[PDB]
């Protein structure tokens, strides 16, 4: 009986300049994810020029099923996603210029 | 899904670590690994259980919010200062230390830690860093091995001693870029 607290994550980028394997690539994270230990939740979008809660792609990994980003207002925080299945993601974040990367964390397919 | 199994076959002739190390806490969605790897090794050159990564992030962030804390990481410089503040004389050492200096620093209970760093693909992939505790060094099946331990795990993990490349959990690799000593 609580509550989570939920990151909106919207993504901005020109589908115009990508692969077809890069556009595969992030579709994978659109969707609604939890994790219940941390009673987090993330609502990934394809937002755009207009949406708050704004991040931006550094780079689209397709090898590793894996995107890099940070969102507008802090760049020395990295979030690295890397698709599972299509019920499971992971998150990891680490800083910029500093030493240290969390663990990749599960989040689950939800809503 | 993933079980334990038994490793009947390996022969180890040798093992050699830290006096005292124990793993007592886990990273997980934090930015702390410095501040793991550096308790994990105070605790154990120290011989208590007082040191613990939030503490020691927190004595190097006084002022960041509780809320934001969890994802500041640590310089090179703090990790330095920091291990001096504790009276340990830390100097960081370039690329992997041998199986023999391994083997004598663990001998004289002096801690080591590594920095990791991911390796970049393209210019826009940023590298990412790391820190982890090396716990000691054995030979097994006839092969000179350093033992570390991943903040983000339970367990010690084993490593080539002719070896910079990482296999991490969750099948992240980062290169041993280099050491501080002295912990």
């Amino acid at each position: 009986g609580s509550m989570y607290q939920l990151q909106f994550i919207n993504l901005v980028y020109d589908t115009t300049k990508l692969t077809h394997l890069e556009q595969t690539n992030i579709n994978l994270f659109i969707g609604n994810w939890s994790n219940h230990q941390l009673q987090k939740s993330i609502c990934i979008r394809h937002g755009d020029d207009t949406s708050h809660n704004q991040y931006h792609i550094l780079f689209i990994d397709t090898a590793h099923q894996r995107i890099k980003f940070s969102s507008f207002d802090n760049e020395e925080i990295i979030y690295i996603l890397d698709y599972d299945d299509t019920q499971h993601i992971l998150m990891q974040t680490s800083s910029k210029q500093g030493i240290g990367t969390s663990r990749p964390i599960v989040y689950e397919r939800l809503v | 899904g993933h079980h334990h199994h038994h490793h009947e076959f390996d022969q180890v002739q040798y093992e050699n670590t830290l006096k005292n190390f124990k793993i007592r806490e886990q990273q997980f969605d934090n930015s702390w690994a410095a501040g793991f790897s550096m308790a994990a090794l105070l605790n154990a050159t120290k011989n208590t259980d007082t040191y613990n990564a939030h503490d020691i992030m927190r004595t190097l962030y006084p002022e960041v919010s509780e809320q934001d804390l969890p994802n500041c990481a640590t310089f090179p410089n703090q990790m330095i200062e920091y291990g001096k503040s504790q009276g340990r004389d830390i100097h960081y050492q370039e690329g992997v230390p041998s199986y023999n200096q391994v083997d004598q620093l663990t001998k004289d209970n002096v801690g080591i830690m590594i920095l990791a760093q991911s390796v970049s693909q393209n210019p826009n992939d940023p590298h990412l860093g790391h820190a982890l505790a090396v716990v000691g060094n054995a030979k097994i099946n006839d092969q000179e091995k350093l033992i570390y331990w991943n903040p983000w795990d339970t367990e010690l993990s084993i490593q080539d001693a002719d070896s910079s490349l990482l296999h991490l959990s969750f099948n992240r690799d980062y290169n041993w870029y280099g050491s501080m000593i002295g912990y």
